[PDB]
RNA sequence: AUGAGCAGGUUGAAGGUUGAGUAACAUCAACUGGAGGACCGAACCGACUCUCGUUGAAACGAUAGCGGAUGACUUGUGAUU
RNA sequence: UGAGUAACGCUUGGGAGUGAGAAUCUCCCAAACCGAUUGACUAAGGUUUCCUGGACCAGGGUCGUCCUUCCAGGGUUAGUCUGGACCUAAGCUGAGGCUGAAAAGCGUAGGCGAUGGACAACAGGUUAAUAUUCCUGUACUUACAGUUAGACUGAUGGAGUGACAAAGAAGGUUUUCCACCCCCAUAAUUGGAUUUGGGGAUAAAUCAUAAGGUGGUACAAUAGGCAAAUCCGUUGUGCAUAACAUUGAGUGAUGAUGUCGAGUGAAAGUAGCGAAGGUGGUAUUAAUCAUGCUUUCAAGAAAAGCUUCUAGGGUUAAUCUAGCUGUAACCAGUACCGAGAACGAACACACGUAGUCAAGGAGAGGAUCCUAAGGUUAGCGAGUGAACUAUAGCCAAGGAACUCUGCAAAUUAACCCCGUAAGUUAGCGAGAAGGGGUGCUUAUGUAAAAGUAAGCCGCAGUGAAGAACGAGGGGGGACUGUUUAACUAAAACACAACUCUAUGCCAAACCGUAAGGUGAUGUAUAUGGGGUGACACCUGCCCAGUGCUGGAAGGU
């Protein structure tokens, strides 16, 4: 309920592409130590609607940056992608 | 009996042999009852260090321990009956199912000649001699053939158990208890008479006679190969090393380890089991 | 030909890995050593 | 070296020898090699001297050689040759094509040449 | 400890049944049965020979042959000395 | 310096296009190899190597507009898949404790530990990248609350089941297959065609059916199952031949007015459109029933789980079963490669790496040759065709004269048919040796085919590809096996068997200081150790010396 479990909205054209549809699957990254039901519910606190389902992945760390004198570590993060029911959409 | 087995495999020829199984036993299809077995874990010749403590022993077949009931305490004076007469891979002999009155089925080591439907009996009592019953050695008659005897009164059938022996009474001693017996290999004990003990000589007499004609059945059998001393190196072994075929070098043959081994002396003289020894299949002590 | 390291990340971790290496007391002694030599991979359980 | 490539074998010669007068029967130009053109080029004239029958069984023998190409399949390209390559070569007594020499490539410095026919 | 694998095709034991035979055995003939650290031979395992290679393709290999190939077999995973 | 020398570590040709630059990039057409695999799905392993756009310093044994390289952006979605929240094997760890200068070692209750057990989801579609996860269609499972009907519920404990070896054979069942039929396109300039080519399908799930398989059955007594049991076990009675219980491949219907579908095809072979989507047999094929059955001995996991039993509870009720309404279903992996370029080999290294799918022709076959589905252009080329090297092909006459030796090479080779000696442990020798036939057509063959007859052709008829060369005598080891990874595979080691020796259980021997453990949950028909090494016949003399055992007087 705290709210710190809905870090950030990607937009990529995969997600509108599924934006396109009709049940407008809407997408978040989340905090990593967080489980769908609290993504669920911090999602119902924030805009007052219940959703469908919700599914989850995560993206392991990788080298970024190549060969580069410096190269660095990328972000470990969970993306939570939340369906709503067939009419009904919301702003983000 | 044994029943030959003619291979016809035309690579090389073995005259091997095995018991019958068949006019011996009873439901010749390995159906074990379930109520008292355990799995045994073979330790293959290793200890809990994870060492090798006795050589060549490993590969046996899996096997499940048949809960043989030895002690014959817990049941007495109520009567008994023989259901089968199995194969047990753990020990030589036979085992019998037996079944008491009361309904509580056990295993014990078949005395030679019982079958199928017999009746016998364990108490402390003096009761009839025929084979299979068990009572305390102070009221069996002497001479009559004896196995399943144990040392310490209440203890279970330690001594001579295996396919085929037996001992024979030989009377009390002088000082009215500690009757004397004539263990099998010449040595002659004393035993307190009020040891139990079962009639009649134990099953499956020719398991001796058998010929195991191929190397995979004796690994089978859980024996692995030994190696001689001449074999071997210098190190490892005091018989090693030579340049071909050398015989022993020392003034006698040696153990792997520095032991002398041939006809010397190993019991030890200070077991208070020394005064009830008569004779040790040599001599006297 | 077979060579000598046939990966298995599971029999790295028992082996070589920080609770494996915080059983023993010689485990504890190396851990001790590699800290003063401050090598940024302790141990194995890092990659 | 023990083990090598099946390099240039009789077969492999005759099939690119077979392919090369396709693509000069399909096209009428080529850019290879000058010292493949100058091997071609007499199975090149032997099929154009041939074909100046339109015979079954000169199409017959025409057939040992041929290959379908992107621009005329084989039976495409026998209507195409019997019916206007061969009348436009019905007086010239031999040497239907000519091979000129390019500059060498920069990759190997081999002297391309094409092999081109005319009257 | 726990699993897995052995393309295919041969040979036809013991035992059993039937009949003969025997006073009863033994033994003989036909049918059944399908055994073997059995056979031939792919995958698989191994390394007996020649050549090549020896700053090699390779810190032990390649073509060609070669031996075993239902077992004292081969192999994955886990544990231990 | 060696030196612009060896080497560049399994293969092509052409057209068009881009671009400054083209053998090496893109597209197109062929071509050649792989095709029991370089084809497809994956475990482990790697850790972004995956997709799109850009770049060609560096890396690519050459070039480069291009790359598994570099830069920018993007991509993995699970109540049912793999693992955890369930269960234990080997084993690990281990409160107390035992043991040990200290550190520590062993070990009990407990707790972990899959390579195994139990457990609910299928077909199709969709993107550049994911799909039993997303979407459509259809389902299933478990909790939780309420409601309705019925019923007394029964564990942390007991019992049953769970629950298992190897080999082999037969049978049911659809399949493969064949034949017929249906549908679609196809009618051919090179001589003759009145055909040729392709396709003929559907899941989980619910209901009914179900060939079969497994195994006495019901009643009455109970002195056993840490405690009780109606359960199990035990004992009698009648019925027994099928009844009962249990399980069961497949079949039928819905699922499916759907999807797929040969092809047709517009803006791409793509969107779309898309016909038939069957009959009978089978002396062949695989897969299931099957954790079924038979035989043999070397006698073939545990726990969880499921059913049941009472215990204990409930009674002014719980709890369970069934249906209906409603709510919920957690965490981690999900990309890609999976190998002659992403892994282990320092490499874009000819090497090694578990499992699964495994088409056609001849073929017993996954052997062999050419191919199907599918994939590739072995990341230096072009010339000449000298010596010389390697790998092939061949060689007249002779046929081991070579040589340390027939090393190497050469002959035979498949199926079918005659024919097979000495010796022997009577099993073998033995595919012994030595010979004959195979092609095609017609006829006859039977169920197919082998077989048979007639005829024809060639030098040749498993016309190619893949198939044992034997004979005789001797030494050794009885035999199958194992052995010096990376110079020695044998006469060496082991082996079944023989003998001797030790050991009566807290056994002898062994590891450890010791607890403790192996020996062994075994008991002299057993176990440890030395020596010989099937089998057949034998194993002679010497106890002076040494070793061992025994000895009781004396000396030291
Ligand atoms: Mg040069
Ligand atoms: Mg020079
Ligand atoms: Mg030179
Ligand atoms: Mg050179
Ligand atoms: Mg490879
Ligand atoms: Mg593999
Ligand atoms: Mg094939
Ligand atoms: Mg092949
Ligand atoms: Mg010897």
């Amino acid at each position: 309920d705290v709210t710190n479990v809905l870090l950030k909205p990607v937009l990529t054209e995969k997600v509108y592409f599924n934006q396109m549809g009709e049940t407008k699957k809407y997408v978040f990254v989340v905090n990593p130590k967080a489980s769908k039901t609290r993504v669920k519910l911090a999602f119902e606190l924030v805009y007052g609607i219940k959703p469908l389902k919700v599914n989850t992945l995560i993206r392991k760390p990788t080298t970024i940056r190549g060969g580069s004198r410096f190269p660095g570590l990328s972000k470990l993060e969970k993306l939570a992608v939340i369906t709503l029911p067939k009419g009904i959409a919301i702003s983000v | 009996p044994i029943k030959k087995i003619i291979s016809r495999s035309n690579s090389g020829i073995h005259h091997s042999t095995v018991i019958d199984y068949k006019k011996l036993l009873t439901t010749n299809k390995n159906k074990p009852e379930k109520s008292l077995l355990v799995t045994l874990k073979k330790h293959g010749g290793r200890n809990n260090q994870g060492k090798i403590t006795v050589r060549h022993q490993g590969g046996r077949n899996k096997r499940k321990y048949r809960i043989i009931d030895f002690k014959r305490t817990h049941y007495d004076n109520i009567e008994a009956t023989v259901k089968s007469i199995e194969y047990d891979p753990n020990r030589s002999c036979f085992v019998s199912l037996i079944t008491y009155a009361n309904g509580a089925k056990s295993y014990i080591i078949s005395p030679d000649g019982i079958k199928v439907g017999d009746k016998i009996l364990a108490s402390e009592h003096p009761i009839d001699i025929k084979p299979g019953f068990s009572m305390p050695l102070a009221f069996i008659p002497e001479g009559t053939q004896v196995h399943n005897i144990e040392l310490h009164p209440k203890g279970g059938g330690q001594i001579a158990r295996s396919a085929g022996s037996y001992a024979r009474i030989l009377g009390q001693d002088e000082t009215g208890k500690y009757v004397i017996l004539q263990l099998l290999s010449g040595e002659t004990r004393k035993f307190l008479k009020e040891c139990r003990a079962t009639v009649g000589v134990v099953s499956n007499l020719d398991h001796n006679l058998v010929v195991i004609g191929k190397a995979g059945r004796n690994r089978h059998r859980g024996i692995r190969p030994t190696v001689r001393g001449s074999a071997m190196n210098p190190n490892d072994h005091p018989h090693g090393g030579g340049e071909g075929r050398s015989p022993v070098g020392r003034d006698a043959p040696r153990t792997p380890w520095g032991k002398r081994h041939m006809g010397v002396k190993t019991r030890n003289m200070k077991k208070a089991s020394t005064n009830l020894i008569i004779r040790n299949r040599k001599g006297e002590q | 030909m077979k060579r000598t390291y046939q990966p298995s990340k599971l029999k790295r971790a028992k082996t070589h890995g920080f609770l494996a290496r915080m059983a023993t007391a010689s485990g504890r002694k190396v851990l001790k050593l590699r800290r003063k030599k401050q090598r940024a991979q302790l141990t194995v359980s890092s990659e | 070296s023990y083990i090598n490539k099946p390099g240039k074998t009789s077969a492999w010669r005759v099939m690119t020898v077979r392919q090369q007068v396709s693509a000069v029967l399909a096209y009428g130009k080529i850019e290879t090699t000058l010292k493949k053109a100058k091997n071609t080029q007499k199975r090149l004239d032997k099929l154009i001297t041939l074909a100046k029958v339109d015979n079954f069984n000169n199409r017959r023998q025409v057939k040992k050689w041929l290959l379908n190409t992107n621009l005329f399949d084989v039976d495409q390209l026998m209507d195409h040759l019997f019916s206007k390559v061969a009348p436009k070569y019905e007086k010239t007594p031999g040497g239907y094509s000519r091979v000129l020499k390019l500059g060498p490539r920069r990759g190997d410095a081999t002297e391309m040449a094409i092999l081109q026919l005319t009257d």
